[PDB]
């Protein structure tokens, strides 16, 4: 929920 | 020998009078030097030191249970004397007559309820917000909505006071006394009367919902915002009381018509105050799931307040992992936003989208498989992170993956740049050094 | 005094929003000062 990647 | 204790102004012979009590009832209400007395307890109720002190909550309770005839000059006093004292000041005197009511007992706790609260409340809903003697009214009365939690009875007292005058405030034509009215029901509800039947209980609930749903199609925008952030702490704190039939018709009520209410902007703005605070329902996650990806034009809109609480909600939703948020929103819609943000924007999506841009953890490959990235797909962006990273985070983590990409090329400005972004960095982070 | 009818702004519906989709540019001056 906290890097696209 | 009150005399001289007001004279002194001293704590201890009050409470001495304080112990003999009988001997204080024993002076006749109709003597003028027990008038006399009583303006020197005027001046007791001047003195903030009594008021600190939970023994004057004790005599100044008692002197109200004293003579009940005193109670409208006192009423009188305190109507006269509200614009001196501070805020802490007024929770205090709130304090006092909670307390003055616990105490309090018989006719004369029932003239002092047909006497002092009654007046005061309808005062706060008829006074003009100008005045600020109105903050403090609503104040206390808002103390004393959330001291009706702590003692039982209280919720049934109040219901029997406002059985006559919360209905025809709700439907109030003006619309800053009908804002008061909502200011003061939407912490009002749920309002219980323990004798009634359930037959009255659904009856009294359908009541508030459908009180609740007029106050939501009010034409005013500002006693539809107080309606909304109303229904919000009603939906935070019993969402599980509620029928789910009744839930699901009011969420897309407002989620549906509420967030596209082109008169008014701030309104929309009143809705995303209010959306952190209803994202600790546990259950109803997948449901307002289903309506989370209808907000995703609201990035273009033209108010400040309105898109800094909105990245705000984006922040306590990556913070909370309710939903994945590229799912959510577009990436490139949020970059051509940065290309056409403000400054705390700009902050605020720098720590919103850290995660995604610049690892710590991961290694020197995750490091240039986003270093090459975000240099290549867009450009202005990765300058302004450059410029907020230093300020969010230590310099050693500027100056690691500067090590990094030291151990686009078409063009000889680009280059330039680049080089000049280096110089930019080392200015920056040669400060904090 | 109670009862006084204002200015009502009634709940009008519609997008405040527009989505350009320019691509599927930048200058360094500007932001130095």
């Amino acid at each position: 929920h906290d890097d696209f990647f | 020998l009150l005399r001289r204790s007001l004279e002194t102004k001293t704590g201890a012979d009050v409470c001495r009078l304080w112990r003999i009590h009988q001997a204080l009832y024993c002076f006749d209400y109709d003597l003028e030097e027990s008038g006399e007395i009583k303006d020197m307890l005027l001046e007791c109720f001047i003195n903030i030191n009594y008021i600190k002190k939970e023994e004057g909550r004790r005599f100044l309770s008692c002197l109200f249970n004293w003579n009940i005839n005193f109670i409208k000059m006192i009423h009188g006093t305190i109507k006269n004397q509200l614009q001196g004292l501070q805020k802490s000041l007024m929770v205090y005197i709130a304090e006092i007559y909670f307390r003055a009511w616990k105490k309090a007992s018989g006719k004369i706790l029932e003239a002092i309820e047909n006497d002092c609260i009654q007046d005061f409340m309808f005062h706060g809903i008829h006074l003009p917000r100008r005045s600020p003697v109105h903050s403090k009214v609503r104040e206390v009365l808002s103390y004393f909505h959330h001291q009706k939690k702590v003692r039982q009875g209280v919720e049934e007292m109040l219901y029997r006071l406002y059985k006559p005058i919360l209905w025809r405030g709700l439907k109030a034509r003006n619309s800053e006394v009908r804002s008061n009215a909502a200011l003061l029901f939407v912490e009002a509800f749920p309002i219980r009367d323990p004798n009634l039947h359930a037959i009255e209980m659904d009856s009294e609930i359908q009541k508030q919902f459908e009180e609740l749903y007029s106050l939501l199609e009010d034409p005013y925008p500002m006693v539809r915002s107080t309606g909304i952030l109303g229904v919000c702490k009603i939906t935070s704190k019993y969402w599980e009381m509620m029928p789910p039939t009744i839930l699901i018709d009011l969420l897309k009520k407002v989620t549906g018509e509420l967030a596209f209410d082109t008169s008014s902007a701030d309104v929309r703005c009143s809705v995303f105050k209010c959306l952190p605070m209803i994202l600790d329902n546990k259950l109803s996650h997948p449901l307002l799931e289903q309506l989370l990806p209808a907000l995703r034009y609201s990035l273009h809109d033209n108010s400040e307040k309105v898109r800094v609480a909105f990245v705000d909600m984006l922040l306590k939703i990556k913070a909370v992992r309710a939903a994945k948020f590229w799912k959510i929103c577009p990436m490139e819609h949020i970059l051509v936003r940065l290309e056409t943000d403000s400054r705390p924007v700009s902050r605020r999506l720098v720590s919103l989208i850290f995660n995604s841009f610049l690892p710590v953890n991961q290694p020197e490959e995750v490091w240039c498989e986003r270093c090459v990235t975000l240099v290549q797909m867009n450009h202005a962006a990765a300058r302004r992170f450059y410029q907020y990273a230093h300020e969010h985070t230590a310099c050693t983590n500027i100056a690691k993956l500067i090590h990094v990409i030291r151990h686009s090329v078409n063009d000889v400005a680009c280059m330039a740049g680049l080089l000049e972004i280096i110089v930019i960095l080392w200015k920056s982070i040669d400060r904090s050094m | 005094d109670p009862f006084d009818s204002l200015e009502s702004k009634p709940f009008k519906k519609g997008r405040p929003y527009s989505v350009p989709p320019c691509v599927e540019l930048q200058d360094f001056h500007q932001w130095y000062l």
